[PDB]
């Protein structure tokens, strides 16, 4: 199948 | 917020991806020639480089591109899929030694991840952990140049 | 002349983090 | 951990003008570097050791709007091109560099940290030249050593036909002096 994105990391630790 | 590092997974495994220069790069041994999911359907790879263990799709949504390093520093930092940062000193254009070895599990699932310089810029993409008896003491990585030339 | 007013911020103390859902 | 940064806009034009005139800002503060603005220009202010420092050519002799009304400057040094107010309640302070590194990192108002090579007590060259337009708004911002410690505050750029090849900064040393004056 495909490669699914299951999460993400923000390097600056930006909350927003 | 937008992430530069995507935590991805295939039926078989889970690893990481890093967007650099508008592309979502990862390791061929993780993704192969697989397409990446998208709410409008699967999108095929822009770059596939089996020889270099490098593949890339158009950067997905919710992502922001990372900047290539231009300071030459050898004080690298590896980001794991748990968001952990590991100080890695550069021992060559494609290899570096952890300042503090960690059991291989700690680095498990982080391939595709980035090796940043003191300024948070991409130095390379984590290719494989070099471990001695289950202890990751070093790492192998695909330098940004390879990414830059592949484009 | 009026006062200088803050209109934003830049945070350096932030560390990599898995964006919540 | 490498140097990373993010920016957040806390207020808009009109709310900025009102606050400017009133001098009372009740907004919550966070961060080591504040994006600062006057009714004529916007730039940065860096908190280093309990003091919020900025470039005199931006803040002039103005007061800083705070939740208790306008706050008068702690230091004003037209020559050093410095001014400083007590760091706002809620901000985090950087501490001066003590490693004599020549590899500096400039943090821009867009939260981008670009490397600069120290080539003097007040100058450093951009390892990767960028349009002056990139640095606009960044005066007063910090130049950190690899340990993330304050080395200096961006003051002016050294442009060549629109491209910034180097930068002029106020080394932390001038701050201590300005404080002793
Ligand atoms: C700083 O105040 C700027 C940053 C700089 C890159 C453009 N610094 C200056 O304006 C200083 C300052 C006068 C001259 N300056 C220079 O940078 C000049 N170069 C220079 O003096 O070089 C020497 C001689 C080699 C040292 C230059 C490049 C010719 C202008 C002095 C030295 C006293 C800053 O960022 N200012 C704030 C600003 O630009 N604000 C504007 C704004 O709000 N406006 C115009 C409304 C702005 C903000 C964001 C984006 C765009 C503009
Ligand atoms: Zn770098
Ligand atoms: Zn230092």
């Amino acid at each position: 199948g495909s490669v699914v994105i299951v999460g993400r990391i923000v390097l600056s630790g930006k909350p927003a | 917020v937008e992430g530069e590092v995507q935590i991805v997974s295939t039926a078989t495994q889970t690893f990481l991806a890093t967007c650099i220069n508008g592309v979502c790069w990862t390791v061929y041994h993780g993704a192969g020639t697989r397409t990446i999911a998208s709410p409008k359907g699967p999108v095929i790879q822009m770059y596939t480089n089996v020889d270099q263990d490098l593949v890339g799709w158009p950067a997905p949504q919710g992502s922001r591109s990372l900047t290539p390093c231009t300071c030459g520093s050898s004080d690298l930092y590896l980001v794991t899929r748990h968001a952990d940062v590991i100080p890695v000193r550069r021992r060559g254009d494609s290899r570096g030694s952890l300042l503090s070895p960690r059991p291989i599990s700690y680095l498990k699932g982080s391939s595709g991840g980035p090796l940043l310089c003191p300024a948070g810029h991409a130095v390379g993409l984590f290719r494989a952990a070099v471990c001695t008896r289950g202890v990751a003491k070093a790492v192998d990585f695909i330098p940004v140049e390879n990414l830059e030339t592949t484009m």
